[PDB]
């Protein structure tokens, strides 16, 4: 979330606690204490790129291939269809 | 018509150990209030989260106060017992000192029977005002039993 107080403006801001509190000094409202939190980034401003192609590649390191059965039949004829 | 008036008011007095026959007050002040009690506040009240009403019983003491004029015999027998520490008196489950004073109001008999109780405070010497008069005494007690009226 983003706080925006009082012309003071909060990026990142993760809410961390909160406490309500029922009494009878105020039976219709209920008095609250919100408590955020930033989460600290290595960059806070990042770089993007507009179109598509031009990505910086992403690595996913060794994968352990996982297992199916079937056959090269179905392949082709799904290559077919 | 109802006759509120005060003439006529006798307290007898009676400790455990300094006056275990006790006294007689009947000459009481002409300036300060001769009886004076504090409002007994035997309960209370206390608020839920919903707006109900929670009603308890509370600790109440009874704290009265005679005034008596300066220089009389019942004046310097109040001093006796103001000037009577607990500490130089034996124990028992009772309070130490355990004093009481029947109040007969008026002639109708109202017969207070306060007792449970103790001298808390008063005067130890008596004060010149500016008239040159000497003001008049008020002994304060506390009690712990307010039960015995009658008519």
């Amino acid at each position: 979330y983003k706080v925006i107080t009082r012309g003071m403006v909060f990026e990142r801001m993760m809410c961390t606690s909160e406490a309500l509190n029922q009494t009878p000094d105020m039976i219709s409202a209920t008095p609250a204490r919100l408590t955020f939190s930033q989460v600290l980034v290595q960059n806070p401003k990042p770089i993007m790129f507009r179109n598509a192609g031009d990505s910086s590649m992403i690595d996913r390191g060794l994968a352990l291939a996982e297992d199916v059965v079937g056959s090269a039949g179905d392949l082709f004829d799904y290559a077919v269809n | 018509m109802i006759n509120v008036s005060g003439f006529g008011t006798g307290i007898v007095i009676v400790s455990a150990s300094s006056f275990p026959m006790g006294f007689s007050l009947s000459k009481f002040a002409d300036d300060e209030s001769p009886i004076s009690s504090k409002e007994l506040e035997p309960f209370g009240y206390e608020m839920l989260y919903d707006g109900g009403l929670f009603a308890f019983d509370k600790a109440a003491p009874l704290e009265v106060s005679v005034s008596v004029i300066a220089g009389s015999e019942d004046d310097i027998n109040l001093r006796i017992l103001l000037n009577s520490k607990k500490g130089s008196f034996r124990f028992l489950p009772g309070i130490i000192p355990d004093m009481t004073t029947l109040v007969a109001t008026l002639p109708d008999g109202g017969r207070t029977v306060l007792s449970n109780g103790t001298i808390i405070k008063g005067p130890a010497i008596d004060t010149i005002q500016n008239t040159g008069r000497r003001k008049g005494n008020t002994y304060t007690f506390v009690f712990g039993s307010y039960l015995g009226a009658q008519t």
